[PDB]
């Protein structure tokens, strides 16, 4: 029941280039968007925003990820050989999945 | 609260 948007960014530059703080067994148990490295991938995608959560990446839940491994999750989908894109499901609010 | 940098 919450409100998401399911963001696609494409590999636009070398960088994917988002700041995420929180994760798993803290008060912001998802990741959320804290600052965009201007020229990367999610800057030119234009529609990820400072304050975004994020509920999924490429249909994987990452409830229950700790801060390090939702890092390593989303390097893996940017730096994948699988697709040239990456599908964020992200919320502005704080309800989860 | 932890933050990181995803590049």
């Amino acid at each position: 029941e919450p409100t998401s948007t399911l963001v696609r960014v494409r590999k636009s530059a070398a960088t994917l280039g988002i700041a995420i703080e929180g994760g798993a067994n803290t008060r912001q148990p998802l990741p959320r968007i804290v600052t965009i490295q201007r020229g990367g991938s999610a800057h030119n995608c234009g529609q990820l925003k400072v304050g975004h959560v994020i509920l999924e990446v490429n249909g994987q839940t990452l409830r229950g990820k700790e801060h390090k491994e939702a890092a390593r999750i989303i390097a893996e989908a940017f730096k994948t050989k699988e697709r040239d894109y990456i599908d964020f499901l992200v919320t502005e609010f704080n309800v989860m999945l | 609260v932890p933050v990181s940098w995803v590049y």
